[PDB]
């Protein structure tokens, strides 16, 4: 029922893309769409999350090597800063 | 006042130590000002520059 | 005794750890610091305390003993 | 690479106070070996500075003192600094000494060793110090303890006339004192060292007696700045003894020129030798009593000896926990009954205390140690 | 710079990272910024713009910290935070 | 016999149940207290460390454990004990074959 529920929600009218990348035509790609695509009919999130900036550890020995990451909050898209 | 004063005073570390620095001769001229009058002030009376304005 | 690296082997374990940015200087001082402190002391009344009081009391006889021979003469 | 370690003494540095894995359950009880160390240098710092403004002599020492207390800047100050801190570093080393009884630290052997030989270090510098300033209680108890060692038999007699340099404490004693006292404490900096390579070697301890090895957190920055704490603690309630009441631990008789006739009737060591000395007046024996002392000490060197526990420390053996404040209370006792006149319900006092301290350190912790032990299905 | 035009441009080879790339910037922009743009934009940094974002999102953050296996020799916390900014040493 | 309620009243005033531990964790530490946690399986090893990292934790902070999760006098799950016998004989026979 969830997932009925699931799926029915988180995808329907705005959040869909297709794409086609390849030897094909894009005329032929927006009649297929409209060929199948088409009649879908459908009809809320995106919070700032706040970033915490912590250590967990694992000690655990039985494992010969060791992996150990670090990282800062990053800065994300509408920026040429990332660049 | 606070997001200020550390984007200010708090990212240079030679900055910070010289602003401490010049703060810190401020501030030992203030307390001198400061401890010298509550000192003389809790003890009117009986101190050598009122005998010595005597005379 | 040495350095680290060769200490223990520990399996099991994740600890988790909170940057110090992150959480208040005085993490609730009062309403904690009051009962734990009532917590160690009456953890160590009558271990502690029944030593001084016999240090007080023949503190005071030796002292009324001292007074009672130097006050008839 | 890392230039910490790359430099030899880069290299002791990083071993000794940056990659030291420290136990991470010590409260303030483990600060002392910082505390130590600062009242060392500091007493370094104000003994220098009174040696470059004293005179050992018999004639002119109490003057020069007056002069320093009077005409050199500070010098009341630093000298007050001087005494004070002597008493602040010996608050400091009795429970420095305390914990490690309390607490089963006491296993590890022979730094226990190098902390006794440290012990006597301290107590002959502390009182070759107290005589310096030329008083009329330093003479006294000065000559009293020259007698105490003149009580050895064939030995003793040649050995005081050896480190007289006369008939009685004249200008030879005294400058000899000087000349111990103004050198002893880079032997015992240096035996400080031996001692903190000991520990290293061995590693530190926590209250429990478990060892911390799974849960060793660095030296720094965290004892560093704990132990800046604590530091500036000591110099606070240090400089405010020495600023508000400079006389709630200085004898009055302290500040008179000697008479070497007068004997006062007050006549007393100060109060951190007055245990040692309240063992001596309650038994009547001079070899007796300074051998009582000897013991004393060497009753200190047999405690790690006598651990039959199978804990480390007394924090879950109750038992022992309180006759160890019985033994806290029966050491103040002791010192209390030092700094009283001699009479005689102080005289019974005295002698049942030393004995009950002899009982309580000797006996009474192995006995307790086996209720303990055999208290527990053991 | 010319490790991230190479890195970009064998990134975008075949069909399958293009269509990806064509997904994943309509997805966040709406629209796809083509590879020219990205050229002019690296074409728009000197060391000093650099030293300015490390500026901004390196010196003195509270960062995360994830430790997997015998992890005995990795430091505390703060000396993460002490080896963090500089003091010039 | 009323000296089990002598050892109750000892368990109680002792600290370590308030700190939930057993007996096998507080032992001094000799060489053959060593070769005895190392003659142990690998489970009770781990466990017990688990439970000595908590109590150092506990015992730094000093916010010591509500009363329900504190281990009793029954359930006591001594096990170092044998262990220790047989180190300890092992030791002893070492001694008489020597001294023999
Ligand atoms: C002469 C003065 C002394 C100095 C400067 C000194 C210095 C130190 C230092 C720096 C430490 C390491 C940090 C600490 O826990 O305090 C230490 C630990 C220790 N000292 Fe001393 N010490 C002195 C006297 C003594 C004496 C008289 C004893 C007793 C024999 C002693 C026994 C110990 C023990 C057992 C430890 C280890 C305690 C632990 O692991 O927690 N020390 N000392
Ligand atoms: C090598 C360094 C030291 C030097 C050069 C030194 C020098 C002196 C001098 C010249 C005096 C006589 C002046 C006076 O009494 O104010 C003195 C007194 C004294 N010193 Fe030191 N001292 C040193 C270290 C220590 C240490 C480590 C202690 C013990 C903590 C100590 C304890 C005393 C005491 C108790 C007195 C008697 C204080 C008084 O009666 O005024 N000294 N010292």
């Amino acid at each position: 029922a969830d997932l009925t529920e699931y799926l029915s929600r988180h995808y329907k009218a705005p959040r869909m893309v297709l794409a086609a990348a390849g030897g094909l035509e894009h005329r032929q790609l927006l009649d297929l769409a409209q060929k199948h695509f088409s009649g879908l009919s459908g009809t809320p999130t995106l919070t700032p999350c706040r970033f915490t900036g912590s250590e967990i550890r694992h000690r655990e020995d039985g494992l010969p090597l060791a992996h150990v990451a670090i990282a800062v909050e990053g800065p994300g898209w509408a920026n040429p800063d990332n660049v | 006042l606070t997001a200020r004063l550390y984007s200010l005073l708090f990212r240079r570390t030679s900055t910070f130590a010289l602003t401490i620095v010049v703060g810190a001769l401020f501030f030992e001229r203030a307390f001198d000002q400061g401890a010298d009058a509550i000192y003389e002030h809790i003890n009117e009376g009986k101190l050598w520059k009122h005998i010595k304005h005597k005379y | 005794g040495r350095q680290f690296g060769h200490l223990t082997r520990v399996r099991h374990v994740i600890t988790y750890s909170l940057s110090p940015f992150e959480q208040r200087a005085f993490p609730h001082y009062f309403s904690k610091g009051i009962p734990n402190v009532l917590r160690r002391t009456r953890a160590c009344i009558l271990r502690v305390a029944p030593p001084f009081v016999v240090f007080y009391l023949v503190y005071t006889w030796g002292t009324q003993e001292f007074e009672k021979s130097k006050r008839k003469n | 690479i890392n230039i910490r370690k790359t430099h030899p003494l880069m290299k002791i540095v990083n071993n000794a106070f940056i990659d030291l894995p420290a136990p991470s359950n010590i409260s303030s009880w483990w600060n002392f070996g910082s505390l130590l160390g600062i009242c060392l240098i500091l007493q370094i710092l104000t003994g220098l500075f009174l040696a470059m403004h004293y005179t050992p002599d018999t004639t002119t020492a109490f003057s020069s003192v007056t002069h320093i207390c009077r005409d050199v800047n500070y010098g009341w100050i630093i000298r007050y600094m001087h005494a004070n801190g002597a008493s602040m570093f010996f608050i400091c080393l009795f429970m420095h000494v305390g914990r490690g009884l309390y607490y089963g630290s006491y296993t590890f052997l022979e730094t226990w060793n190098i902390g006794v030989i440290l012990l006597f270090a301290t107590m002959a510098t502390a009182f070759m110090g107290y005589v310096l300033p030329w008083g009329q209680m330093s003479f006294w108890g000065a000559t009293v303890i020259t007698n105490l060692l003149s009580a050895i038999p064939y030995i003793g007699t040649n050995l005081v006339e050896w480190i007289w340099g006369g008939f009685s404490v004249d200008k030879a004693t005294l400058t000899r004192f000087f000349a111990f006292h103004f050198i002893f404490p880079f032997i015992i900096a240096a035996l400080a060292m031996v001692h903190l390579l000991f520990l290293h070697e061995t590693g530190s301890n926590n209250p429990t007696g478990i060892p911390s090895d799974t849960d060793k957190i660095p030296f720094h920055p965290y004892y560093t700045i704990k132990d800046i704490l604590g530091a500036i603690l000591l110099i606070l309630i240090l400089m405010l003894l020495v600023l508000f009441t400079p006389d709630l631990l200085g004898d009055p008789d302290n500040y008179t020129p000697a008479n070497p006739l007068n004997t006062p009737p007050h006549i007393k060591p100060e109060w951190y030798f007055l245990f040692a000395y309240a063992i001596l007046r309650s038994i009547p024996n001079k070899l007796g009593g300074v051998l009582a002392l000897v013991l004393s000490i060497l009753v200190l060197v047999i405690m790690p000896l006598l651990h039959t526990s199978k804990q480390r420390s007394m924090m879950f053996r109750p038992i022992s926990q309180c006759m160890f404040w019985i033994l806290v209370a029966d050491l103040l006792t002791l010192t209390w009954i030092g700094g009283q006149p001699v009479e005689h319900p102080y005289i019974i006092i005295g002698q049942l205390a030393s004995i009950m301290y002899f009982l309580i350190i000797l006996v009474m912790m192995p006995v307790a140690s086996i209720i303990e032990n055999n208290l527990l299905k053991w | 710079k010319n490790l991230l035009r190479n890195a970009l441009v064998s990134h975008l080879d075949g069909t399958t990272p293009v269509c990806e790339d064509i997904g994943r910037s309509l997805l966040t922009y709406g629209r796809r910024i083509p590879l020219a743009e990205w050229e002019s934009r690296i074409a728009e940094v000197d060391a000093r713009v650099v030293r300015e974002v490390c500026s901004k999102y390196f010196y003195d953050q509270c960062p995360a910290v994830a430790g997997f296996g015998p992890i005995e020799q990795l430091p505390d916390y703060n000396r993460i935070r002490s080896g963090m900014f500089w003091l010039r040493f | 016999k009323w000296l089990e309620g002598i050892r109750k009243w000892y368990y109680n005033a002792a600290g370590f149940n308030k700190l939930g531990l057993m007996r096998d964790d507080t032992i001094h530490e000799n060489d053959d207290v060593k070769e005895a946690i190392r003659r142990l399986p690998e489970n009770l090893y781990n466990d017990r460390v688990f439970r000595i990292k908590r109590a150092l934790d506990l015992s730094m902070r000093q916010q010591i454990l509500p009363k329900e999760q504190w281990t009793k006098y029954e359930e006591d799950k001594f096990y170092l004990e044998p262990y220790l016998k047989e180190v300890i004989r092992e030791r002893k026979e070492r001694e008489e074959w020597t001294k023999k």
